[PDB]
């Protein structure tokens, strides 16, 4: 313009081994009603920002006169 | 592929604009036109219609 | 067509037991993939969130050069209730249909779906030697009694009652004999799927009766829509009026089932047909002496000829034919249309007959710029000569009704005449001769008129 | 600017703000170079 | 419409994954990640009947295919493990069990050879890799008019910066899938909020650039932004927020470069006239007339 140890990372790989084997609920994927509010309000934002931006991208007309 | 005896090795002086955003139509520099989109010179802040 | 049928279909499903439809996640995933792919990617985007969702986020989402693929897509979700408008507040507030989303939400995720997927038993027969083998001989059997060649073997009286009350496929008993219409050979237009699906739309149209409930045949469909080729399912997962429906089917051929009353079913490729599709057989060449030499075996195709072409002979690779005038009038009078046959013409045209089109259409181009033609892949002649047959069979046309003359006044044959005119029934009407016609549907109103 | 002042006196400054960012990169470019040959002159004064 | 290939790269580096668990709150996210993968995948086949599905996983030490299975491990197979409920939809119960059991696979070959350390990161070698993967699927033509679409999952956590050497086969992949006609769609799970190549990635290829912070919430991110089928590509704008300046960074300094001076010959971008007259990694000598033109100062009277 924090490197982890060996350690840790057997334990959470085998963290990741015993979550995959005891059970892999699909149905935990759903938010709580309240951070799919903020991600649809941020989502939508951006594409505000966008189609305000692309809604109009020979030259164009003018309101001038000639 | 060039030759050997060819030492015309030289820096080229360039720039890299960044892509301006504006809704509203602006003339730019090179064909005199209202356009929407383009280019803003690095060097001297002039829009560029294609690059 | 195909997805436009099951879709009216489906519109014609009142809400209540649309919101009943909905309960089954197999029925929600075979009606999600009806939609168009807006209203595919508006539903899988709003079924994650539990919240109502604004109408004009919607709007924002599409691009200014789709919106009325938007608008198509919002008026085909709400005219099929998958979405409940709100207003509150004065937003016009979109929420998902809650069963439908809970369906589909348990579909994908996995989790309660009562068996709407079935239950597989494990044990297998070969799906192209047995099923698919199966599924042929009852199709080719029905189609086979349907165009009219002569069988050994004939279907059962279920499907002979319904081609008998449908739309198509006429009968007479005075002579005894089973005809086609022109529906009847629109039938073999279309590739099989959605053939299937006007068989299963008639028969849903058919099933009124206290025995059949239309919730339960509708699961049963897309629940054989849903499943795999090549695997016994268990039948003690469906109803009795599924079961029996089960049977039905096995009569026409989607699903196998080893001996009637077994505990098992085998689907076969008609059911996954069911869902969407996916020299070539029945290809033919046309000359201009009206020869016919179509490059097909399979005896639905040669039977399907006879219906227009007089054959002449028959070896492994084609049939020799020949388009006489005969066998075009023979075609007429079962109501089949010149287009229909034209239209059949060039759809089994040969490749052959593709490139000397294409060679034609290019020293055409190069020489005459200026002026566009389309593609006449068969020769003009023959069409010319088929739409000739065809408007020498329609020579008159014939309305019966009702003429009213020997008026002595102008003015009160003037006023029977435009009185007839505003119903719309009158097809002539002529103040020199004193006389205006009126359709025989069209008798009843105007003679009421002059009595009263 | 005469030409911004002009309409606006013309056409009283509801239509002057866009004459002026039709010709605000021209202007904000050539701003930069007469900033730029008086940041040069005042180094090589010094 | 028109049926579509969805290859997904997920990059499971668990390097960067524990950093990312060990800056956020939460443990393992690489379970929360592959779980709403899953449910978007499973989205993904729901969306119509004949699409397919294709998943690369970057993991340390090269890629692995993780759906479908390989020819010869199919030819070798079946163990069916019980990690998803047999109660499901059979198309979507093959995907999801053949992918959980890949991933098992992939975190038992981490966890024996975890005391190797590699420094490549192999994110550029996979989208490489889809890339070849889509072509093969589009020029076999088992489904006539198949579209394609390249979703990418990586994680930043941060604590790997950015890689100068994934530059050249990051841009040799967007100019291949331009060519293709291929969408390139990047999300990223990590603290640091910009990354300029899968920014310039999603740019260039006509994709959507999503960065979050959070693995809680994910389907949501996935079925929302990323579910543009590419037949509904141009008829719905793309909530790719912070749009890049499509710039590089200068050979011998590594800052973003304005203004600058290239090479003639192997095009390194140099922020700088670099010393002793010679190209940095060229090794051309440049003529010192044509450097001190450039060296010139601008002129202006007293
Ligand atoms: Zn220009
Ligand atoms: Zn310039
Ligand atoms: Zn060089």
């Amino acid at each position: 313009t924090l490197k982890v140890s060996n350690q840790q990372m057997l334990q959470q790989l085998s963290l990741v081994m015993d979550n995959l084997i005891n059970k892999l609920d699909l149905n935990q994927v759903v938010p709580n009603n309240e951070v799919s509010n903020k991600i649809n309000k941020r989502v939508i934002t951006a594409i505000k920002i966008n189609a305000k931006q692309a809604k109009h991208n020979l030259e164009v007309k003018s309101t001038l006169p000639i | 592929p060039v030759n050997k005896i060819n030492k015309g090795f030289t820096l080229v002086k360039m720039g890299f604009p960044t892509r301006i955003f504006e809704d509203t139509p602006t003339f730019c520099s090179c064909h005199s036109k209202l356009v929407y989109g383009g280019y803003f010179c690095p060097n001297c802040h002039s829009k560029v219609c294609s690059l | 067509s195909l997805k436009h049928s099951v879709t009216q279909y489906l519109e014609e499903i009142p809400q209540q037991v649309q919101n009943r439809l909905y309960t089954s996640p197999a029925t929600c995933l075979a009606i999600y993939r009806i939609l168009p792919p807006l209203a595919k990617f508006f539903i899988m985007a709003m079924v994650f969130n539990e919240n109502e969702v604004p109408l004009l986020d919607l709007d924002k989402w599409v691009n200014s050069n789709g919106k009325l693929q938007f608008q198509n897509a919002i008026k085909s979700m709400k005219s099929l209730h998958l979405l409940i408008p709100n207003k509150s507040s004065g937003t016009l507030m979109i929420n998902l249909n809650p069963t439908f989303k809970i369906s589909l939400r348990n579909a994908l995720t996995g989790g309660e779906v009562q068996n709407s997927f079935g239950v597989v038993v494990e044990e297998n027969v070969v799906s192209l030697d047995l099923l698919d083998e199966y599924s042929a001989n009852k199709w080719e059997t029905i189609l086979h009694f349907m165009v009219g060649t002569p069988l050994a073997k004939i279907p059962s009286e279920k499907v002979l009652n319904l081609l008998k009350h449908s739309k198509l496929m006429e009968e007479v008993n005075s002579t005894g004999e089973f005809k086609i219409t022109n529906e009847g050979f629109q039938f073999l237009l279309q590739e099989i799927n959605s053939q299937l699906w006007t068989l299963l739309l008639q028969y849903l149209k058919m099933i009124e009766t206290s025995k059949m409930d239309l919730v339960d045949v509708l699961h049963f469909i897309f629940m054989l829509g849903a499943l795999e080729v090549g695997k016994a399912y268990k039948i003690d997962a469906l109803s009795e009026t599924q079961r029996i429906m089960l049977q039905d089917m096995r009569d026409y051929g989607l699903v196998f089932q080893k001996h009637s009353n077994d505990s098992i079913f085998y689907p076969t490729k008609l059911a996954l047909m069911l869902t969407s599709d996916t020299i070539p057989d029945g290809s033919l060449i046309v000359e201009t002496n009206f020869k016919i030499y179509s490059y097909s075996n399979s005896p639905l195709q040669i039977a399907v000829l006879s219906l227009f072409v007089h054959l002449k002979a028959r070896f492994v690779n084609m049939v020799l034919g020949q388009i006489t005038r005969e066998s075009i009038r023979r075609a007429l009078t079962n109501g089949i249309t010149a287009d229909q046959i034209i239209a059949y013409l060039e759809t089994h045209a040969h490749p052959q007959m593709r490139r000397l089109a294409e060679e034609k259409l290019e020293k055409k181009l190069e020489l005459d710029p200026n002026c566009k033609e389309p593609l006449q892949v068969l020769p003009p002649t023959v069409v010319d000569q088929i739409r000739l047959w065809q408007l020498e069979l329609d020579r008159v046309i014939t309305y019966e009704g009702s003429l009213y003359s020997d008026f002595e006044t102008s003015q009160e044959y003037n006023l029977l005449s435009k009185y007839a005119q505003d119903i719309g029934v009158l097809l002539w009407k002529d103040d020199k001769k004193k006389k205006f016609f009126i359709s025989k549907e069209g008798n009843s109103q105007v003679l009421d008129f002059a009595k009263r | 600017n005469e030409l911004f002042q002009d309409v606006l006196n013309g056409d009283g400054e509801s239509m002057s703000n866009t004459c002026t960012a039709y010709l605000k990169p021209v202007l904000n470019s050539i701003t930069l170079a007469t900033h730029k040959y008086d940041e040069y002159f005042n180094e090589y004064n010094n | 419409e028109s049926p579509s290939l969805l290859t997904v790269i997920i990059e499971i580096a668990p390097k960067l994954w524990t950093t990312f668990d060990e800056e956020g709150n939460e443990k393992g996210s690489i379970i929360k990640v592959l779980e709403a993968l899953i449910v978007f995948l499973n989205a993904h086949l729901a969306f119509n009947s004949a699409n397919k599905v294709a998943v690369i996983a970057a993991y340390s030490q090269g890629i692995k295919y993780l759906y479908p299975e390989s020819t010869s491990a199919l030819k070798a197979s079946r163990s069916d493990l019980k990690i998803i409920n047999s109660d499901m939809y059979r198309r979507f119960r093959n995907v999801d069990e053949t992918l959980v059991e890949e991933i098992y696979k992939l975190f038992e070959l981490e966890k024996k050879q975890i005391e190797q350390n590699s420094q490549r990161s192999t994110l550029a070698g996979a989208m490489s890799a889809g890339l070849t993967y889509v072509n093969r699927i589009s020029k076999e033509s088992v489904t006539t008019s198949l579209k394609s679409r390249l979703l990418v999952l990586t994680c930043g956590s941060g604590s790997s910066k950015d890689e100068i050497f994934q530059y050249i086969p990051i841009m040799n992949c967007i100019f291949s899938a331009t060519k293709m006609k291929c969408p390139i769609d990047v999300v990223k799970i990590g603290g640091s909020k910009e990354s300029t190549f899968l920014q310039q990635t999603t740019d260039a290829t006509n994709g959507v650039y999503l960065h979050v912070e959070s693995t809680e919430g994910l389907i949501q991110y996935l079925a929302t932004a990323m579910f543009i089928d590419p037949s509904l590509r141009p008829i719905i704008v793309k909530p790719n927020h912070g749009s890049v300046d499509f710039r590089t960074s200068c050979y011998l300094t590594g800052r973003v470069v304005a203004v600058g001076f290239i090479c003639s010959v192997c095009l390194c971008v140099l922020s700088i006239i670099p010393p002793g007259n010679k190209c940095p990694a060229c090794d051309s000598q440049f003529d010192e007339h044509v450097i001190a033109k450039l060296k010139r100062k601008p002129v202006v009277p007293r």
